[PDB]
């Protein structure tokens, strides 16, 4: 019985690959051949906020792209004033071992979890002028490994035990929970509509999630090996995936498939950020060779290098403006490039 | 032989025996600190990040500063102490090895008290100071280096002594010698702290046992060294002049055309200090096996 | 196992049956994306200083 | 502005916070701890966070096995650590594919481990009526304790290959106040290594 | 809930001495700075003295300064005004008020109860309106001018509006000349730029009614405006 079930899974497989293929009628790079190159996007630090303690595991950027929250094993979530480098706030945590924290695109609350498998909500515009936990969110068996805001009040969170759930911060229990993965969901980013995201898991699968549905769409994959960062495409059709496989791939949702493969034969180390530009023809990835590659993501080859970290970067965010892109790493000096 | 300073009787000898052995001398020692301490010092600025690095930085500086000083002396040599150049280069020069000298001998003894407080007290807080706090500290060691010696510069030179002019602070003479009882300090007190903490640090290691560990063994070799090889350059030019005061001392004036072979031999013996200056890169340079 | 097989198969077949577009036509409109808007990205194309709040 | 140079004086002050909180924590030190299920590390949800004070020193062990996850993706947090306390149940000795896998690990390849063999009486009485053929087919020797015990000692030491680490393997009976006394001692060893490792000397 | 008590009122005679002492509660108090504002009888605010968190800095106004201190006691939540030589001028009611300072903070957020303590080259601001009868239903229009522009070059105009109800202390309405104040209801507006200001109030209600102040705050010492009565 369970033998047949098996193989009409390996029929539907063969099938899921019989029909990407017979779409595959060209490739991007055959396409994009008649577009001349971006050429040499040299970009320099303009500032960088000293203040960390310990390796810097996260950054995001508030709405207003201004204030840059940071966070740290030294134990702080520290809130920067990106255009003066002043530091606003600096968060105690309940526990040092973060690993992602988020800003609410509202400004008003901070996000932050990590080997503590529980995801802290921060509320920033307290009455008595402390920020202080609102909720302290709890209930996946492994440790939380990045969150992101729909809005100030539910939030989305990616777990070590091959789970994402929906949370309501209003009342502290799930109202949806997200399975499927069989690895564990290393990284999450949410689609600019707010509407549904993707999920990159260590089994080197990414999935498509509907957050009103509460089930998968659709299925990727093609690294070798774990997925260790996401991120979409802004005008939504797209997302980027950087493998620990050194290598970045481009999926488009529509085509169902892979498109193209950002990958050097001078590099072995894996990536830890893969965010974009505000037009996209940029990919600025982020590796262990304590360097961020700027792909062109049409042209498929190297716009440039932005280097000057003497340890791995942890993240990669880009300003909501394309104003300007932050790049923590684990050195403890959150570089700011444009 | 002699020589009028400061109103005191002095004596100064122009044996030829100078140009003959001194500059092959301090042309070994200045081609191999030239290249050691020159190839330290392009891996240190282009090949810093820890406090004990800073101290061997300031080290290697001093000994940059001395060792680019250098072919001024062998101009001063080969022209057998005819200083060609003058009053303001003479001044000059005489501050600039004795601060580059003292420079080289502080520092080095700073190291070894920071190895000492890095192995017998580890977890003492003096082994966490920052590396501002690092640059500080040099700094204020060089405000030491340099106020221990600026009178030097207003010692009136040069000073004619016949068919020459003479460009030298060593003059063989009772006088209030502050330059001289600073020589003489340099190498006793230093010597003292160097010997202190290296004999610490070794009957520390030994203690614990850890030097059962082939690496360790030869850390022990490199800290007992570093003060056999700061007494072999250092001890016979202050020995030497320890004589100098004996004999002045003893034998009295008026009979100086004995002393020359002393200050030959003194001269002459002198430069291992260059010679120092030449085998400090091997605390860092030709350091342990990262090197 | 059985059960937990079933939903994996019945989820293949969910996923299987969406609809696709063609390759050119999906590389095509991120193309006239990014074309569409390349001159508000003030990374790939230069910032004067009186634009740039970095300065 | 009148207004902005308010908030530089907040930044300075919560700098100046950050850099005393700083102060504070380089006190601490920092040690992994890791074992098999139930091996020895009771006796002497998420993380297990525990920690004691000897010496005027404030160590700070982390027990990690509560993450049912890969150990490739978080174990790089503790890149950090001072050294890395393992654990053995000498009475059982399955976890030497574990030691293995966390010696050689791209991280702790310069983390030296320390190695507690622990419920050694229990082995000792064991050994009077189970060879240790049993656990380690192996094996080449007579019947006793102390041959039994050096064997298994030599035999997690021998699963090193870098030489830029050192195992302190040690013995212990889960009824003895020595443990504080050797790990201090092993750890203050580790800081005199790792300091002649700063001077560019070790 | 956020409140703050003030003590040591009462009268004096003329060139006497008196401390005055403001107690804070329900807030991290040691982060915050504190003002010092005081209500002559029958006229417009004027400003007293500052001091900073952890007292870092104090400014006084310069008809006070040397005859007044401030300090404050952070691990006491209190903050005191310790005053010399009291003149015929200084009668007045005394209120204590908050600030934080940092961006995006709405500073002169919430004031005290205030006590009356009686006796027995820098920006000015000015009204063009002393009344405004007004009925609800209808808008509403108060307007403020500043001698030197308010504009900074950073972009923020630091003009401020409170309004005092009879009786009452003020409250917040509308801070850096556009933003609204945290709890004020949506009916106020702020607008202008340079050295014109106005604050349009849509729909107004009864509950509305009082003195507007504008204020600036983009340099020491601060200024109140005269204050226009919307009055019904
Ligand atoms: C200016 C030349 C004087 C010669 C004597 N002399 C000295 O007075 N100070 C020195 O530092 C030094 N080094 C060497 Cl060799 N000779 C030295």
């Amino acid at each position: 019985e369970l033998d047949q079930l098996r193989q009409e899974a390996e029929q539907l497989k063969n099938q899921i690959r019989d029909a990407r293929k017979a779409c595959a009628d060209a490739t991007l790079s055959q396409i994009t051949n008649n577009i001349d190159p971006v050429g040499r996007i040299q970009m320099r630090t303009r500032r960088t906020l000293r203040g960390h303690l310990a390796k810097i595991y996260a950054m995001h950027w508030g709405t207003d792209s201004r204030l840059l929250v940071s966070a740290s094993q030294d134990g702080k979530l520290i809130i920067w004033d990106s255009y003066t480098t002043n530091k606003v706030h600096a968060i105690p945590l309940r526990s040092s071992w973060v690993m992602t924290c988020a800003y609410a695109p509202s400004g008003n609350y901070v996000a932050c979890g990590g080997l503590d498998n529980i995801c802290s909500i921060y509320n920033l515009k307290t009455r008595e002028g402390n920020v202080r936990v609102s909720r302290e969110l709890a209930g996946h068996t492994g440790y939380l490994s990045c969150c992101r805001f729909l809005d100030d009040n539910q939030i989305v969170t990616s777990s070590g035990d091959t789970t994402c759930a929906l949370w309501d911060i209003e009342t502290g229990q799930q109202t949806t929970t997200f399975t499927g993965h069989t690895g564990d969901v290393m990284s999450l980013s949410l689609a600019p509509d707010t509407r549904l995201f993707v999920s990159g898991a260590c089994d080197a699968s990414a999935k498509l999630w509907d957050v009103r549905e509460g089930m998968c769409r659709q299925t990727f994959t093609g690294h070798e090996s774990d997925i260790n960062a996401i991120c979409f495409f802004p005008n939504g059709n797209a997302f980027a995936t950087g493998s620990d496989d050194a290598t970045c791939r481009l999926f488009d949702l529509r085509a169902d498939q892979e498109l193209m493969t950002y990958s050097h034969d001078n590099i072995i180390c894996g990536i830890t950020s893969v965010s974009f530009s505000k037009s996209g023809r940029l990919l600025l990835a982020g590796y262990d060779d304590f360097n961020c590659n700027v792909w062109d993501a049409l042209k498929a080859d190297r716009a440039g290098v932005l280097a000057g970290h003497d340890n791995r970067v942890s993240c990669l965010g880009v300003t909501d403006d394309g104003m300007a892109v932050a790049t923590g790493s684990w050195d403890s000096f959150l570089k700011i490039w444009n | 032989h002699f020589l009028e300073i400061d109103k005191k009787n002095c004596c100064v000898f122009r044996d030829d025996f100078i140009v003959k052995v001194l500059p092959p001398v301090l042309g070994l020692e200045f081609i191999f600190g030239l290249l050691g301490n020159g190839l330290a010092l392009w891996i240190f600025c282009f090949h810093s990040w820890k406090s004990s690095r800073i101290f061997l930085f300031n080290l290697a500086v001093a000994d940059f500063l001395l060792i680019i000083c250098l072919p001024f002396l062998m101009d001063n040599y080969v022209r057998r102490w005819d200083w060609k150049f003058g009053d303001i280069p003479c001044r000059l020069m005489l501050f600039m090895l004795a601060m580059n000298r003292q420079g080289s001998i502080i520092f080095l003894t700073v190291v070894a008290v920071d190895r000492y407080f890095r192995v017998v007290h580890p977890h003492h807080a003096l082994n966490k100071i920052s590396n501002r706090t690092a640059a500080i500290i040099s700094c204020l060691l060089w405000g030491i280096t340099i106020g221990l010696t600026v009178h030097l510069l207003k010692k009136k030179m040069p000073i004619q002594n016949g068919g020459a002019n003479l460009c030298s602070s060593f003059s063989i003479c009772h006088t209030f010698q502050w330059h001289e009882a600073m020589f003489l300090l340099e190498f006793f007190l230093p010597l003292g702290i160097i010997l202190f903490c290296s004999a610490r640090i070794i009957w520390s290691l030994r203690q614990r046992q850890m030097d059962r560990h082939a690496k360790i063994k030869r850390a022990i070799t490199f800290i007992m060294v570093v003060a056999i090889v700061f007494v072999i350059c250092f001890l016979p030019s202050v020995v030497v002049r320890i004589r100098i005061f004996w004999l002045l001392h003893t034998s009295g004036t008026q009979n100086c055309e004995v002393y020359r072979s002393v200050d030959l031999a003194f001269f002459i013996t002198l430069s291992f200090t260059y010679m120092n200056s030449m085998l400090d890169p091997v605390v860092y340079y030709f350091s342990s096996p990262s090197f | 196992s059985i059960a937990q097989a079933r939903k994996l198969v019945e989820q293949l077949k969910m996923e299987a049956n969406i609809d696709r577009i063609k390759v050119s036509k999906a590389a095509a409109d991120l193309m006239a994306y990014c074309e569409a808007h390349a001159k508000e990205d003030p990374l790939l194309t230069p910032v004067p200083a009186s634009e740039n709040p970095f300065r | 502005s009148a207004e902005e140079r308010a908030a530089l004086e907040r930044s300075k002050a919560i700098e100046k916070n950050l850099k005393e909180d700083g102060i504070s924590a380089a006190k601490d030190v920092k040690l992994l701890l890791l074992g098999a299920d139930n091996s020895g590390k009771s006796t002497i949800t998420g993380i297990v966070e525990t920690h004691f004070t000897f010496k005027n020193l404030h160590f700070r062990l982390f027990d990690v096995g509560g993450q049912r996850s890969e150990r490739k993706k978080w174990i790089h947090c503790f890149e950090d650590v001072t050294a890395i306390i393992f654990c053995v149940d000498l009475s059982d000795h399955e976890s030497l594919m574990l030691f293995d896998s966390i010696c050689n690990n791209k991280f702790f390849i310069d983390t030296s481990i320390i190695l507690f063999l622990n419920k050694k009486d229990l082995f000792g009485e064991k050994i009077k009526k189970s060879p240790l053929t049993i656990c380690f087919p192996e094996y080449t020797g007579p019947n006793t304790y102390e041959d039994a015990a050096a064997y298994i000692q030599a035999q997690f030491e021998s699963k090193n290959r870098s030489p830029n680490k050192e195992i302190y393997c040690h013995m212990t009976c889960a009824t003895d106040t020595n443990n504080a006394q050797v790990i201090f001692d092993a750890v203050t060893d580790i800081i005199i290594a790792n300091n002649l490792r700063g001077c560019g000397l070790y | 809930d956020v409140q703050l008590v003030e003590s040591g009122g009462g009268l004096v005679q003329p060139g006497g001495s008196r401390k005055l002492s403001c107690s804070a509660s329900g807030f991290a108090f040691s982060s915050f700075g504190m003002h010092w504002v005081r209500q002559a009888p029958e006229k417009g605010l004027e400003w007293v003295a500052y001091i900073s968190s952890g007292s870092g800095t104090i400014y006084y106004a310069d008809t006070v300064k040397g005859r007044f201190t401030i300090s404050r006691d952070d691990p006491k939540n209190t903050l005191f005004l310790q005053m010399t030589s009291l003149r015929s001028e200084d009668t007045a009611m005394y209120y204590c008020v908050r600030s934080i300072y940092y961006y995006g903070s709405s500073p002169f957020d919430f004031w005290g109860q205030g006590t009356t303590l009686t006796v027995s080259s820098d920006i000015v601001m000015t009204q063009a309106t002393s009344s405004v009868p007004v009925t609800p239903g209808e808008s509403v229009s108060i307007s403020c001018r500043s001698s030197k522009s308010l504009l900074h070059s950073n972009g923020n105009t630091y003009l401020y509006w409170f309004l005092q109800r009879p009786g009452q202390s003020p409250q917040l309405l509308i801070y850096r000349m556009s933003n609204l104040a945290s709890g004020v209801p949506d009916r106020f507006s702020g607008s202008g730029s340079g050295t014109a200001f106005t604050l349009t109030i849509s729909r107004l209600e009864a509950e509305d009614v009082g003195v507007y102040y504008c204020m600036q705050h983009l340099e020491y010492p601060l200024t109140f405006g005269a204050g226009t009565k919307l009055e019904l």
